[PDB]
């Protein structure tokens, strides 16, 4: 009936919150798993980048690095990308590990389906139903929250430098 | 707890919160619960209209009062009041008398509706499920929640005023 | 009043002179609350005194009108008063908000102690009443932890 | 369905397309559907084309094809039909009670009430008809307690009301914008305007008991007119009383 | 109404201004909630008054950051600015809570001057109506022997 997905659910006002103005659910149904494991990558990466505009502030990781201007993260990328260095070695650790993923699916997204989209092995669904659907919404508007924030960090702390957690 | 029928999900946060966290309801007859939701939707439509004066008050529409003191009044809502000559004031007073007295006396609202001043419930059916633009519930629910909101903001405005400038 | 939550290994029947009438199910109830109301207060202010010792206070301004960096303000108790009054009445509003969305009313849910803040939802286990036990008991901890770091940094300067 | 209305490629048109323009044209419109309607290009399109009819039509037919046919979402979508079920349920019911809109800023804006705009006894009368500024109970209750409808009143307190009205009204205009306006008195030259006037608007009304006898206030027996008069009377000794009240508050204070 | 507790002996039902023709009840009932509560708070202010006098202000410092020796804090009317406005407002909290406790809504026990202080419980030897009289009595002489005190307190200057 709805998207079939677990999505919307814990919603404010009561109820759940069925969101789909354009309605690619219905519009292509056959890419709803597809949209689901972009939805759940992209917020994964987000949380995991506002983690990364806020850890190196702090620590700034072994090896080489330990600068300090080398954190403004308008500028972080370039030099770790040039001179075939740890930005090269990271994209290959994504492509392995997406491969991982190519190979769980079964190539060319032969899989895919409207309960594996996202599931990516790793860490353990709780088998608990209620604990199971809060965790699950509660990793989508993560998700989704940290990729409306980190976009707004990295339009805001562009446009007026700030480049540091206040970002205002 | 639920609502006491009288009232019958008319507020809260949604419709049908019946919200009351001090036993203000309990007890009380269908006669005194009427008149607290008559004196709540009187403060509200009250507030609602003085949160726009206030607001044109303090964005320079402040005539009727520029031509009386003869010179620019404050954009100070409480200072342009002060302003006001006492015969200006006591007018106010004397004209919101005379409605107070309008909707008493001469005519008094319907006894199970205080709040329906103008007597709007004589002219209007009701919200049916025959109508396809039903909405008398969901504008009284507009009105109820702009008139909570605005009870609250125009004292914002008047104790943030007077104490901080 | 016998299967709820104080019942424990060294002690369960702790009341030396409560329990008044021995009966008064809305005053024990209301007991119940305020017991799992201040443990949850005692346990985050007994971490609000524990974490900015160790783990050192935060980096920031939480004032960049006023430039109040959260290092500078003294830890326990004299920080009542160097964060700024805008920055309370937020923390009031807050606090009211958090009482005042659930109905507190004895009878309610919210009454009783559940605030629908279900982070592990416990889907009504026998986990639930090992962990409202654990809850509960930690909480009686740290409302006596926290008088003592209260007295403590009432009679010598910071938190210790 | 019609024998045509079978097995449409979706080509012509889609299948929630066709079903859109079904629910939106009348039921005994089919069959014989008129020159400048959706169905009958869509049936003169419906032969011709599909099953063993021609299969395949040239590149400016099929575009004159899409011009003359509509397209489903936007054009013919579920939500269209929704709207004017509505609407057709709406007119029904106007035919009785009518949705309340208020011409704001130039455009009528509804309101979310509904009035009763069907008068309660006289269906076709013309005056019987029901606002809310002439039958709510606030009109009903203020004109109806006025002086010149209040119950209880005989026709002289009703005539002495309206005239302290009228008159305390009266002095003002005439004292102030006025020939001797700058002048010390400015108050009595209008208070002697206020009471000509009262006194002119007197004889006229003592004029129209005499003509029209107006007969709506008299009491039984009596005669045509009485009740009005003695109204008149009244009303210009109230004049005259609320006029010098109005003088009298301006010299002082 | 001509036979509650209020109708003692040197004057009968003493209503000279005719609050009582065609007794609303529920307005008497009222009234009399009132003139117990009023009564109470009369003698306890009395009390406020007149043991200062005589026993010496507080040995104490009652606001421990703020110097009030009880002694600086005069006995009568202009200790409402002395005393904190902190301190006001929690007498002010401790009265509302005092009622915001058991009701005393229309009907309910608390509604005829009953609370549950049974200080003075006397066996039901023919003296409830002693007690309830006696107290219905000194209320009224409190509260007019306040109003003169403070009359005499603020015509004269100072206390008395
Ligand atoms: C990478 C971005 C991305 C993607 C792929 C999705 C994908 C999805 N969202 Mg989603 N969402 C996003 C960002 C995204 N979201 C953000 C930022 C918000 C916050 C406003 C939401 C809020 C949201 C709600 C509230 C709900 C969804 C739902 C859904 C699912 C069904 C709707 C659909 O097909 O939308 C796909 C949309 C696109 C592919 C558009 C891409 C972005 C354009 C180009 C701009 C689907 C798995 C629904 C769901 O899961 O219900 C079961 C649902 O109720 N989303
Ligand atoms: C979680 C969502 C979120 C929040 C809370 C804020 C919060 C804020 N934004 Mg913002 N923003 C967001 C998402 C968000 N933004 C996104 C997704 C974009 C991309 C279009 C932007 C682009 C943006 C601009 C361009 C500006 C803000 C500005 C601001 C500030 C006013 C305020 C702190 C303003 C500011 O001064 O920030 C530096 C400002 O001019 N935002
Ligand atoms: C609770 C409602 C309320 C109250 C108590 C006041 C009170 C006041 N207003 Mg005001 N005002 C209100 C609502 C209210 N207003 C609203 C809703 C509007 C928007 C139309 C205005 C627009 C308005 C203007 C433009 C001016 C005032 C002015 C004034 C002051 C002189 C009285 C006067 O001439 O009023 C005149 C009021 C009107 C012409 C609007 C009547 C509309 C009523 C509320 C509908 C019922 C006085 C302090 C005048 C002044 O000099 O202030 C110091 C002035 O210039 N008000
Ligand atoms: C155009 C001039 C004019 C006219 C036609 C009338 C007409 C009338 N006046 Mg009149 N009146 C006028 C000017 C006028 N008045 C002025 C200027 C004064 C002030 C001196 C008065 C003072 C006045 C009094 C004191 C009385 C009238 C009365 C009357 C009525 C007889 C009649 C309706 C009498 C009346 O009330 O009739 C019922 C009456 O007693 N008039
Ligand atoms: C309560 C009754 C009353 C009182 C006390 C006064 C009082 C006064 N009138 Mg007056 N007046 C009244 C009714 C009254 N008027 C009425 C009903 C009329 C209409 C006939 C007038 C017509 C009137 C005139 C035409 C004049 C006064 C004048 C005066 C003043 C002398 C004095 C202030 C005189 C004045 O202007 O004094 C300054 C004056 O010339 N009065
Ligand atoms: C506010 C205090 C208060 C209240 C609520 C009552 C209430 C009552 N009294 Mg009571 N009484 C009071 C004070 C009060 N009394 C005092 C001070 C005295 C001593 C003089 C008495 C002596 C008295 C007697 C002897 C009897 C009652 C009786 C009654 C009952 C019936 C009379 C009635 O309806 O009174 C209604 C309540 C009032 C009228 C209180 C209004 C007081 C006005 C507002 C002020 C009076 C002047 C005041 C001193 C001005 C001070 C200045 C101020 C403006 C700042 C009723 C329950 C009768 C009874 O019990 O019958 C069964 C009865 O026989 N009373
Ligand atoms: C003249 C002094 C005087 C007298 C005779 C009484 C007498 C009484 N008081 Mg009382 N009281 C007084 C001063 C006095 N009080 C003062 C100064 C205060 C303020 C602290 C109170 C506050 C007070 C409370 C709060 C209550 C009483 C109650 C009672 C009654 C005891 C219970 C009982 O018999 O109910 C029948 C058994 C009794 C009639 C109680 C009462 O009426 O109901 C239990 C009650 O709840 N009194
Ligand atoms: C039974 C109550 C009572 C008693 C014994 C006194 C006793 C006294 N009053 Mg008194 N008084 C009282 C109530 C009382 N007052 C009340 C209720 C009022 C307010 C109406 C006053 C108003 C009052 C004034 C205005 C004056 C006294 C004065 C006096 C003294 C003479 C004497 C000490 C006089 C005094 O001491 O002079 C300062 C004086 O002038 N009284
Ligand atoms: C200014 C831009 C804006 C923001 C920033 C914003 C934010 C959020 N909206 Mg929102 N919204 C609008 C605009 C914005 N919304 C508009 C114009 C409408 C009318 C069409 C509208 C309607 C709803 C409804 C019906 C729901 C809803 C939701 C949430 C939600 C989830 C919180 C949570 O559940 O985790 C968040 C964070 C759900 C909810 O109720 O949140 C209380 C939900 O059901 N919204
Ligand atoms: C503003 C407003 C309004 C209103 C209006 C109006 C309508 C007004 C009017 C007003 C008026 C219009 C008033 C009047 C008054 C009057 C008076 C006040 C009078 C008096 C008189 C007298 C008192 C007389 C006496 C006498 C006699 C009787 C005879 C003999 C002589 C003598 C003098 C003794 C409305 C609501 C619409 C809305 C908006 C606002």
């Amino acid at each position: 009936f709805a998207g079939g997905l677990t999505g919307s659910d814990y919603g404010g006002f009561g109820g759940k919150y069925e969101w789909d103005p354009v309605g690619f659910s219905t519009r292509w149904p056959e890419h709803l798993a597809w949209y689901r494991e972009a939805e759940l990558k992209h917020g994964r990466i987000a949380m995991l980048a506002f983690a990364g505009l806020l850890a190196p502030d702090l620590f700034r990781l072994p090896w080489a690095e330990f600068q300090d201007s080398s954190l403004d993260f308008a500028n972080a990328h370039d030099k770790f990308v040039a001179g075939f260095g740890p930005m090269w070695w990271g994209f290959i650790a994504c492509g392995g590990i997406e491969y991982q993923r190519f190979r769980k699916l079964g190539l060319g997204m032969e899989g895919l389906t409207l309960e594996n989209a996202g599931n990516l092995g790793w860490f353990d669904l709780p088998k608990n139903s209620e604990e199971r659907l809060f965790y699950e919404t509660a990793e989508l508007k993560n998700g989704r929250l940290a990729m409306l924030a980190v976009s707004g960090i990295f339009t805001a702390g562009i446009f007026w430098d700030q480049h540091h957690f206040p970002f205002i | 707890r639920e609502a006491p029928k009288v009232l019958a999900g008319t507020g809260g946060p949604l419709p049908e919160s019946f919200w009351d966290p001090a036993g203000f309801t309990n007890n009380k007859t269908d006669e005194e619960l009427l008149f607290y939701r008559a004196a709540e939707l009187k403060h509200g439509r009250i507030a609602m209209a003085a949160v726009v004066g206030w607001f044109t008050n303090a964005s320079g529409f402040h005539y009727l009062g520029d031509l009386w003191l003869k010179k620019p009044a404050s954009d100070n809502p409480i200072e342009a009041f002060n302003q006001l000559s006492l015969l200006g004031v006591f007018q106010m007073v004397f004209f919101i008398g005379c409605l107070e007295w309008l909707t008493t006396v001469p005519c008094p609202p319907p006894k199970d509706a205080p709040w329906d001043v103008i007597g709007m419930s004589d002219v209007l059916e009701e919200d049916t499920d025959e109508n396809p633009m039903a909405e008398y519930k969901k504008i009284q629910m507009q009105e109820l929640n702009n008139s909570r909101l605005a009870m609250v903001a125009i004292i914002g405005l008047i104790v943030q005023a007077t104490t901080t400038g | 009043f016998e299967n709820e939550l104080g019942v424990q290994a060294p002690v369960g029947f702790w009341d030396p002179v409560g329990f008044t009438a021995d009966g008064n199910v809305a005053s024990f109830r209301r007991r119940r609350t305020v017991e799992l109301k201040h443990g949850r207060i005692s346990m985050l202010a007994a971490m609000g005194y524990m974490t900015p010792e160790i783990t050192g206070k935060f980096p920031g301004y939480l004032s960049p009108s006023t430039l109040l960096k959260y290092d500078d303000i003294p830890n326990g108790l004299g920080a009542i008063s160097k964060v700024p009054a805008l920055g309370w009445a937020q923390i009031f509003v807050y606090c009211g908000y958090a009482e005042l969305s659930q109905d507190q009313t004895p009878g309610s849910p919210g009454a009783e102690g559940n605030f629908g803040f279900k982070v592990l939802t416990s889907s009504d286990p026998d986990s639930l009443e090992k962990k409202l036990a654990s809850e509960i008991a930690n909480g009686r901890l740290a409302m006596m932890a926290f008088t003592g770091m209260a007295t403590q940094d009432g009679l010598t300067g910071s938190a210790w | 369905v019609l024998p045509y209305m079978e097995n449409i490629p979706r080509a012509i048109v889609e299948k929630e397309a066709l079903e859109g323009v079904l629910a939106m044209t009348p039921r005994e419109q089919w069959e014989d559907p008129p020159e400048d309607s959706v169905l009958y290009t869509l049936k003169v399109y419906a032969e011709t084309y599909g099953e063993g009819k021609a299969t395949k039509m040239p590149w400016w037919d099929w575009l004159y094809m899409r011009f003359e046919l509509p397209d489903a979402n936007e054009v013919s979508a579920e939500k269209i039909k929704l709207m004017e079920d509505d609407a057709k349920i709406q007119r029904r019911m106007m035919e009785g009670k009518i949705p309340l809109y208020v011409p704001i800023l130039g455009v009528p804006i509804y309101t979310g009430m509904t009035l009763d705009w069907k008068p309660e006894a006289e269906l076709f009368a013309g005056d019987q008809i029901r606002s809310p500024i002439s039958d709510s109970r606030f009109a009903k209750n203020f004109i109806g307690n006025t002086a010149f409808y209040r119950e209880g009143l005989e026709n002289w307190q009703r005539g002495l009301e309206i005239g302290m009205a009228h008159g305390y009204f009266l002095v003002g205009p005439f004292t102030t914008l006025g020939p001797l306006r700058n002048t010390p008195e400015a108050a009595t030259v209008g208070l002697l305007s206020a009471c000509a006037v009262i006194g002119i608007v007197s004889v006229g009304g003592l004029l129209f008991g005499a003509t029209v006898k107006p007969r709506a206030f008299d009491k039984d027996g009596a005669t045509a007119g009485s009740g009005f008069t003695e109204i008149i009377n009244w009303h210009a000794v109230g004049g005259l009383g609320g006029a010098g009240f109005c003088h009298l508050l301006l010299t002082l204070f």
